[PDB]
RNA sequence: ACCUCGAUGUCGGCUCGUCGCAUCCUGGGGCUGAAGAAGGUCCCAAGGGUUGGGCUGUUCGCCCAUUAAAGCGGCACGCGAGCUGGGUUCAGAACGUCGUGAGACAGUUCGGUCUCUAUCCGCCACGGGCGCAGGAGGCUUGAGGGGGGCUCUUCCUAGUACGAGAGGACCGGAAGGGACGCACCUCUGGUUUCCCAGCUGUCCCUCCAGGGGCAUAAGCUGGGUAGCCAUGUGCGGAAGGGAUAACCGCUGAAAGCAUCUAAGCGGGAAGCCCGCCCCAAGAUGAGGCCUCCCACGGCGUCAAGCCGGUAAGGACCCGGGAAGACGACCCGGUGGAUGGGCCGGGGGUGUAAGCGCCGCGAGGCGUUGAGCCGACCGGUCCCAAUCGUCCGAGGUCU
């Protein structure tokens, strides 16, 4: 039981207006040079590989 | 643009070169101009060089002199337009760069820590004199 | 740089040998005192039967400093101590001799009589 | 504030310098290596320097690679097997590629550091 | 009021008669006339100046139209200067004779979020005696119920730097018509390579 | 004694100021038992400033050394969700005094736990949405606001005015200081966490040599680039313009004289306002300028918009920064030098390892100012910003 303290139960809008700045930016992405896959900028897709740096997975 | 530091050097027309070489760990004297009240003197000031702060043009060196029972130090800039003559007197082995201990421990105990770097002596003694014959012919 | 409660040495035959500053004589609310400046000191140590004995309230001029001295000719100069010469309202020093190097700085301040009897000026 | 010179860091000095020393071993033993982006972005430099000393032919260099690699059989490999493959190359002796995935329970980004070949 | 556009390269020192003058060096030459300001169509007199050429590698902005409307060539950035109506050409530092006083305006070094001491030269508090948690804290901001609030303009913790900081009455040492340079009394703001503008000193 | 018996914690100090003026200093003016300077007295005026210590809990006060002065007062005797427990009127203990007592004292002494989580207002800073009658890039004006304003000493005029000497000026001009404020790294001076070297003990690589770990979260020590700062540097207060306060006049009547006011005019303070510096168009009054972009595919039967691809531009992503808590601001994205690597310059540490010579030796000497290298200044496509995604106008009315 201590120091500063809320005085009045923060209302609903009160609680909610703070939370506008909290919604998530959806992930940005590009399509793979070769794959028909969707993939981040400046990345290596979790299926393909590249053309100067492997990734090549398996069956 | 890509000359950012050449600019300062270009500003360095105030550059001399008749300065002889040396390095921390040896004694030397300068000769300096002081507004001697009514006039100006050549204040010969002989001592040990202690620190050397290099930065191209504004490179400074600090000389220490024990005068009349008082440990003094004196800081001069290399390209100072006040150095008439300046001639070394002796050279010595370094082992370290700066030497802020001759401050505390100033005595005969420095007459054994200095020691005569006789290597550069021959070097100094070489071009000083044997190259005089490479002038008189 | 010399502040109150700072044992200076004594550079003249005035008698004393170690004094502590009280206040700087360079202005109202002023901080330090490099060379060439006058201070009020209290002789805290002095040769027996001198002209200024212990526990006195003197006026002395500072001629040394363990701080550096950015002389306006670029050059700099420093000593291994702090030393003053005891003077008076008449400014002229009260001893009959001064020893130790004294900075050029003083000569400009009209303290001619000291750089006159200087053993070496720097 | 700070950062007017230049560095990347985390955790104390010894840990940091030893970490840079453990990767080189974990690099020169494999090649393709997957760590975190900033741990990698600082690992390129600590490697090439050593690689570049090894391109030199001087046992001086070895003891300066031994200074960070306490295992000869990890460095005699580096010399007479790695360093030649980078002769006639004025630098660049390390590739680093951002990955794409990111581990569970950490959310941290990942990247790959393969010795360029 | 005269004016010229320069950039900071650093500072060293020259020597004068028999003393060392700390200076600072600035590249300010190639500033071309661009757009002026007419007391009839704009409301005042002021001359746009650009500096630091730059090959058009993004400048596809309408700023490309700005330079064709005056035969100018692509500059990095470009600023104005009031009460300065020179000749529709290129203005260099050669209007600055070794003697005039100057007024430099540059950027401030950004010192990030700041402590109230550092920011306003307070004293923080003791190193000892009590609390420990007050070695660099503000220490008291108000009274009590009267007035009850906290004043405006109250020096509190925040942000120091990145502001326009004008300094005044620096004197020119020499000037270089060969490589286009300007030198003054040293203490000029800004990092060694940033925005910095020069103009005559307000006086008589 | 109306307020607080579910805390009004009752004196100062540390920082942080703010206001008041009945003014401490500086400024302006009158009378003076004002020769001169100096002084006293009062009228106007907060602009700025009002030192550091000794003594005890002290604010109060006496003192020290200075000083242009070392002003008084309000803000809960300003300020414990900022600090301070120092005392004060807890529980312990002892001295004095009252009762035979248990205890008591507006007497004394020693010791004696001050609550990490700021909900709302307030404030210092920084952002997202929106708006600014189409959209975007860049450059500016200044309604409005804020900040600083201090002050001594010396000198020429001239030891002239004045006074009998001593003393000793007004107006003007010049130079030097003290503090305070804004910026800076060239020098001075600090740091710089592994940049360089030396040293011990131990444990390792590999026995010698050489090298690594640990002894901090550096093992210790000596030096230190960049960067950040003060003790160091540069600059500032101001000059100048107008209107005023106290005061001083000119013209002149009411009131055939007089009068600064009742019509009217001038001089007049560091004080008022411009000038100086900084923010600033959220200046719903939302500005001004230059430039670049340009219709409707179809629904909404008339409407304000809608479900989609664009322009100029922007963001996203990246590499990054003397920019920065995120965010924001700025440079660069293969036409590029943004980061890392590498080269060289600066610099830092100061003769690397090896070999050889010398010494029974620890060690020294030549290769050697060698070896190593973080930022600084530039260079070089060697590695990495490759590839691309997303947003976004289609111009209301008399
Ligand atoms: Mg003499
Ligand atoms: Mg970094
Ligand atoms: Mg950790
Ligand atoms: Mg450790
Ligand atoms: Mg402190
Ligand atoms: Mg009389
Ligand atoms: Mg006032
Ligand atoms: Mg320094
Ligand atoms: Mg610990
Ligand atoms: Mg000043």
């Amino acid at each position: 039981a201590k120091h500063p303290v809320p005085k009045k139960k923060t209302s609903k809008a009160r609680r909610d207006a703070r939370r506008s700045h909290h919604a998530l930016t959806p992930p940005t992405l590009v399509p793979c040079p070769e794959c028909k896959a969707m993939k981040p900028p400046h990345t290596v897709c979790p299926e393909c590989g590249y053309y100067a740096g492997r990734k090549v997975l398996e069956v | 643009m890509n000359r950012g530091a050449l600019i300062k050097l270009v500003e360095s027309r105030y550059v001399r070169t008749d300065l002889p070489e040396f390095r921390p760990g040896d004694t030397v004297r300068v000769s300096y101009k002081v507004k001697e009240g009514n006039r100006t003197r050549i204040q010969d000031f002989e001592g040990i060089v202690i620190r050397i702060r290099r930065n191209g043009f504004n490179t400074t060196f600090t000389v220490r002199k024990v005068s009349y029972g008082v440990g003094v130090e004196r800081i001069f800039p290399l390209h100072s337009p006040l150095i008439q003559k300046i001639d070394i007197v002796q050279r010595g082995r370094a082992r370290r760069a700066k030497l802020y201990f001759i401050r505390n421990l100033s005595d005969r105990e420095i007459r054994r820590k200095l020691r005569a770097d006789r290597k550069r002596i021959d070097k100094d003694r070489a071009a000083e004199r044997a190259a005089k014959e490479e002038v008189q012919k | 740089m010399i502040q109150p409660q700072t044992y200076l040495e004594v550079a003249d035959n005035t008698g004393a040998r170690k004094i502590m500053c009280i206040r700087v004589l360079k202005g109202s609310n002023a901080k330090y005192a490099t060379v060439g400046d006058v201070i009020v000191a209290s002789v805290k140590e002095a040769i027996p039967r001198g002209a200024v004995k212990e526990g006195d309230v003197v006026k002395a001029v500072v001629v040394r400093t363990k701080k550096e001295v950015k002389r306006p000719d670029g050059s700099a100069i420093r000593f291994d101590d702090n030393a003053a010469v005891i003077i008076n309202n008449q400014l002229e020093p009260r001893g009959t001799r001064v020893f130790g190097p004294v900075a050029r700085e003083l000569r400009e301040k009209g303290f001619m009589k000291i750089v006159s009897l200087a053993p070496e000026v720097l | 504030r700070h950062l007017k010179s230049g560095r990347k860091l985390n955790r104390h000095s010894s840990h940091r310098l030893a970490l840079y020393r453990n990767q080189a071993k974990s690099l020169l033993t494999h090649g393709r290596i997957t760590t975190t982006v900033p741990k990698a972005k600082e690992l390129r430099g600590f490697v090439d320097h050593l690689i570049h000393l090894a391109k030199r032919g001087d046992l001086h260099a070895r003891r300066l690679v031994l200074r960070d690699l306490q295992d000869v059989k990890l460095v005699r490999k580096l010399f007479d097997e790695i360093a030649p493959r980078y002769r006639d190359r004025q630098g660049g002796y390390t590739r680093v590629l951002k990955l794409a995935e990111r581990r569970r329970g950490d959310g941290a980004p990942l990247a790959l550091v393969e010795l360029v070949e | 009021m005269k004016g010229i556009l320069g950039v900071k390269v650093g500072m060293t020192r020259i020597f004068r008669d028999d003393r060392a003058v700390p200076v600072t060096v600035i590249l300010a030459g190639p500033c071309p006339v661009v757009q002026r300001r007419t007391p009839e169509k704009d409301g005042y007199t002021a001359v746009q100046l650009g500096f630091l050429p730059q090959n058009p590698k993004r400048v596809n902005r309408p700023l490309k139209g700005h330079f064709a409307k005056a035969g100018v060539e692509p500059v990095r950035i470009l600023r104005e200067i009031r009460d300065f109506n020179p000749e529709g050409d290129t203005v260099t530092v050669e209007i600055f004779k070794p003697g005039e006083r100057v007024d430099v305006t540059g950027t401030s070094k950004g010192r990030g979020f700041a402590g109230v001491m550092k920011r306003w030269n307070f004293a923080g508090g003791p190193d000892s005696h009590g609390a420990h948690k007050i070695h660099r804290h503000p220490g008291s901001i108000g009274n009590r119920k009267t007035p009850g609030r906290v004043y405006k303009g109250k020096k509190m913790a925040g942000h120091y730097g990145a502001e326009r900081v004008t300094v005044m009455n620096l004197e020119v040492v020499d000037v270089i018509p060969e490589e286009n340079l300007l030198l003054v009394k040293g203490a000029v703001p800004g990092p060694n390579g940033g925005l910095v503008i020069v103009r005559e000193t307000k006086k008589a």
